[PDB]
């Protein structure tokens, strides 16, 4: 257990994995749904991950 | 988002030093500018973020024929603000005019600080009614204000002037700002200067010099309302969501508000709570019922506790308002500040929606009709004349704070289907 | 390639000087001509490799009537260059007809000039506009150089009249100038005085030493415009693909320049481009929209960061242009110089150009116009009247100058197919 949560520091790994996967940190989410708004509401058959990616580095 | 302040009055510019000095103490940052040596939490709404992340207070002081100023100027923490943002008769039509004359460069200054930053989201009021210069000139830059910018907010800390009588033209002066503030403004939080000034009479035993003890405790409270945006929690942590919650209706944007420690220098929150719906606890003063509560928690709180709390004090039935509709008691959480010294570490907030200022209200309406009535009171001032040869204007206030007072007993009745 | 340069004006000598002493100092050059003891990096543009090594200026200074050229004469760097290249009225009319009688001799030191390199790129003009002696000479010497060298390039780096007045007869001289330039050049530089005067007042603390700092600014930026060159890397590493970039249409080919640092006697990437993109990094002064960006940096950069740099700076739509096509930002990377004391390493530079100084040369259309119609102004030359009894040479640009303005607002549209 020594070993797993220092060389690999596995307790982080829950730390980070409510704050944001499970959005337990909001103001993060509320400005990532605030940039997301015009690209979101429009119709996700032109969507593509690229565009995503670009504004989600901005936001985090 | 990004919240630029505006201070103004005497009153105004002493809470807003001791709101910044407040925070300065409460964030990790020096008088100087500099961050701490031992500063995780954001400062990205009321301080600009400059060259050696010098978290600059995004104020914007306005003031005319300054007295307080100089000795604000006189200061150690004349460093942490001032990027230049200082810009050097008691009626309320004096002050109109001369905020008249030169609203162009102080609203080239609000542009410039709009320009400054990347992000608005609201211009949040430090003013005192009546307070002589504060008046009017505080009634004609909320007028430019709503004017210029119909997508921001506008929030309003204000003092409403009661000590028991004094001014004979003040009621005058405060019913137009009332007027103003109810059409110009988006969100009204209303402070008694009696009611505060009996509460320090009370805790303490002072007479004389209340109002340094009352920077303090305007500064508590509105630390308090923005700790959760200061401290970053997930519950409301813009304004525009925490305000939606407070406002039943567009008529009624005035906030109750009180502070669970009269002195906090381990009771669990189930007693605090008891404490806060006591009235000894709240510090602004048929039956006056609520339409919506909130309160904010921030200390030591175990999560179990806090809904058996809530179904042992609904079922005691400790909040003795009736609705006319669904609305009910609403809770929030926030973070106990580092760096602080607590005893007692539980702290509330209250925010409530309550119909009993519409008497406070009517108090000055009674005067005011009163000194009306008599006409030996108006005392002909020059700036009331020309401004308004007639005085309708005041007979113009005098129609809407009807309607509000008619809104409010409207709003009283179990039905809000037929209006007031 | 191999680069020629020419100097003319007196301000145009002064920045020629400060450029030759600024690329000796940046470059292991005594001034003598000798190489440094400590001396991998490219002379082989605009320095001839003597027979002591001795990097001889690549120059050829062209002058009436000389004052600064005798300043220039008694100094240490008098031994640099001048292998004899030297050689010996302020209306462009006058300063047409003198260069018109002795074309001959100065078209042979520019043939011998050209025997004297093997290979040859283009001809830069240092240039001032409407400086007297400088206009109509270096009109008629960039006539003379389009019509004898069909092959080769010619870059203008010149300044634009613009104190805020002084000279009634300028604006004419200026317009004629601006038609030569607009047909008989391929690629302007364009500079402002007001606004290189108006930083440099920022800056610092001067009123009048102006000229002294100016010279300081213009050879940073000449020199950063051909770092990647006389540094070599291997991006446009040629004038040629430089400039192919930046002209996006045979019409529009005037530069705006700026200077990350406002003063650079451990910021990254991002800010600087952040900064760069404020116009007060901005040295050259509807919506007027640029075409095409390009920007070149030198310092010490991570190459991961540039790209998420870009990435953000994407993102954040600080990029206030909206074209009528595909056309984006470039960059570029260059590097730092040795032997150069410089805090703050990071230093960048931007080409671009924008629609903005149309209204600039609108400014003049509207003075000279005004001055045109008054006819109280023209003074009554006698080198603008037998150069041309009927003055139609002034209509006839002025009638360019009106397509050039109607090209630009046509760029403007988001069609360029439709033109104007």
């Amino acid at each position: 257990l020594d070993v797993l949560n220092k060389k690999y520091s596995l307790l982080d790994h829950m730390q980070a994995m409510r704050r944001y996967l499970l959005l337990g940190q909001g103001d993060f989410i509320r400005h990532l749904m605030d940039l997301l708004k015009p690209e979101l509401v429009r119709p996700a058959t032109t969507l593509y991950q690229h565009n995503l990616t670009g504004i989600l580095e901005t936001a985090v | 988002r990004e919240i630029i302040t505006l201070q103004l009055g005497q009153c105004g510019n002493q809470i807003g030093f001791e709101f910044w000095k407040q925070l300065c103490a409460e964030h990790g940052i020096s008088p100087e500018g500099i961050v701490e040596e031992f500063a995780t939490d954001r400062k990205d709404v009321f301080f600009y973020q400059a060259d050696d992340e010098h978290y600059i207070p995004r104020a914007v002081l306005l003031d005319l024929e300054p007295r307080v100023i100089h000795s604000i100027l006189n200061s150690p923490y004349a460093k942490l603000y001032n990027p230049e943002n200082i810009y050097l008769g008691n009626n309320w039509a004096s002050g109109f005019s001369q905020g008249e004359k030169i609203h162009e460069d102080i609203f080239d200054i609000i542009d410039r600080e709009a320009d400054g930053s990347d992000s608005l989201e609201g211009f949040v009021l430090c003013h005192s009614i009546a307070g002589g210069t504060g008046s009017g000139l505080g009634s004609y830059l909320l007028e430019r204000l709503n004017d210029r910018y119909p997508k921001k907010l506008v929030q309003t800390y204000s003092v409403f002037p009661n000590q028991d009588e004094d001014v004979v033209v003040q009621p005058y002066n405060s019913l137009l700002t009332l007027k103003r503030l109810t059409q110009n403004a988006d969100c009204v939080v209303v402070l008694d200067n009696t009611a505060l000034n009996r509460i320090a009479t009370d805790r303490l035993h002072i007479q004389n010099p209340s109002f340094s003890q009352i920077n303090q405790l305007v500064s508590t409270i509105m630390s308090a309302s923005t700790t959760t945006l200061r401290y970053p929690g997930y519950m409301n942590n813009d304004l525009i969501g925490l305000i939606a919650s407070l406002i039943p209706t567009p008529r009624l944007h005035f906030l109750m508000t009180g502070y669970t420690p009269l002195t906090t220098d381990k009771t669990t929150v189930l007693d605090v709570m008891r404490r806060l719906l006591q009235p000894k606890n709240v510090m602004v003063s048929t039956n006056h019922c609520y339409i919506a509560i909130l309160n904010i928690i921030q200390g030591e709180v175990d999560p179990t506790q806090v809904h058996k709390s809530l179904q042992r004090i609904r079922e005691r039935k400790l909040a003795n308002f009736i609705p006319w509709g669904p609305a009910s008691i609403q809770v929030a959480l926030s973070r106990k500040s580092p760096y602080l010294p607590s005893a007692h570490r539980v702290s509330g907030l209250m925010m409530a929606n309550h119909t009993s200022i519409s008497s406070l209200f009517e108090r000055t309406c009674r005067q005011y009709d009163k000194l009306r009535k008599r006409e030996a009171f108006l005392e002909q001032f020059r700036k009331e004349d020309m401004f308004k040869d007639n005085f309708d204007e005041m007979d113009t206030s005098r129609e809407i704070v009807q309607q509000l007072i008619d809104e409010y007993h409207a709003a009283t009745r179990p039905d809000y289907i037929s209006w007031g």
